[PDB]
C-alpha cells in the first residue's frame, strides 16, 4: 500500500511542479508587457507631450 | 477587452495563472487521497 | 517511523501548494494593474497630450 | 505609500508574496525534520 | 530501496520549494518596477503634460 | 536593452524566472529517477 502513497504523492509533486512552469510563463509574458508600456511613454508619449 | 495585441498577452497570462492554479488542484486531490 | 516521514512530506507539500496558490493570486492581481496603466495611459493621459 | 486604490492594490500582491514564502518556510522547515 | 525513493522525493520538493523563492523574488522585483512606472506617469508625464 | 536601471531591474526579473525554470528541471530530474 506505502509504494501507493509515495507514488501518488510523486504524481503530485509532478503536478505542481507543472504549475510553478505554468506560472513562470505567465510572469515572463507580463515582465515582456510591463517593459513594453515603459518603452511606450519614453518613445511614443513623452516626444508628443 | 481585448483590443490589441497588449490586452490580447494580458489574456494569456490570466490564463496561465488558471493554468497553475489547475495543476495545484490536481495535485490537492492526488494528496487528499494518501493516507 | 517511514510513514510519519511520508506524512511530513506530504503536509510539506500541501503547504508548497499554498504558496503556489498564494503567488498567483499576487500575479494576477499585478496582472491587472499593468492593464490599468495601460488604460490610464491610452484613455487618460494620450486625450489631453 | 499607499495613496490610493492602485498603491493599496500593490500593497496587496506584496502581502501575498510574503504569504508565499511564509508558506515555503512552513515546507522547508517539515522537509529538514524528515529523515 | 525504498527510503532511497522518499528522500529523492524530499530533495525534488527542496527543488520546487527553490523555484517558488526565485520566482517570488521575480515577483516582488517586477511589483516595484509596476509601481514605478505607476509613479513616473504621475510625477514626471502629468506634470509636464 | 538594457538602457538604465529600469531595464536592468527587468533583467532581473528573468533571470529569477530562469533560476525558477531551473530548480524545476531540477526537481523533475529528482523525479523521473523514482520508481
Ligand atoms: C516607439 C514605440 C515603442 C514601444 C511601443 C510599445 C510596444 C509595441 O507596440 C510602441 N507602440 C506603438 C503603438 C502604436 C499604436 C497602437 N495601437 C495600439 N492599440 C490599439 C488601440 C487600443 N485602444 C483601446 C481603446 O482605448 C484607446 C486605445 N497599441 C497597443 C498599445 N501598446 C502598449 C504597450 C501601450 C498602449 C497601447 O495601445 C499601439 C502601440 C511604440
Ligand atoms: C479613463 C480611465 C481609464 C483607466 C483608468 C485606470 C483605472 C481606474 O482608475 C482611469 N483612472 C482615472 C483616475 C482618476 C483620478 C485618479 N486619482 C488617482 N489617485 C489619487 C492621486 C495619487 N497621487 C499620489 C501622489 O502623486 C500624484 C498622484 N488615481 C489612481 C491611479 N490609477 C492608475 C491606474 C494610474 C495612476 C493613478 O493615479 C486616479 C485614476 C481612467
Ligand atoms: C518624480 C519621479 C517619480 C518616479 C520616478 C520613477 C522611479 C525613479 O526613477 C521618476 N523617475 C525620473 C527619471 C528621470 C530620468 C530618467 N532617465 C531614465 N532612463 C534613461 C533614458 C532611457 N532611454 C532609453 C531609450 O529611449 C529613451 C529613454 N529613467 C528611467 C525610467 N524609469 C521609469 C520608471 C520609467 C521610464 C524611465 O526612462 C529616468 C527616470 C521620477
Amino acid at each position: 500500500h506505502l509504494e501507493g502513497e509515495v507514488n501518488k504523492i510523486k504524481s503530485a509533486l509532478l503536478s505542481t511542479n507543472k504549475a510553478v512552469v505554468s506560472l513562470s510563463n505567465g510572469v515572463s509574458v507580463l515582465t515582456s508587457k510591463v517593459l513594453d508600456l515603459k518603452n511606450y511613454i519614453d518613445k511614443q508619449l513623452l516626444p508628443i507631450v | 477587452f481585448p483590443s490589441d495585441e497588449f490586452d490580447a498577452s494580458i489574456s494569456q497570462v490570466n490564463e496561465k495563472i488558471n493554468q497553475s492554479l489547475a495543476f495545484i488542484r490536481k495535485s490537492d486531490e492526488l494528496l487528499h487521497n494518501v493516507n
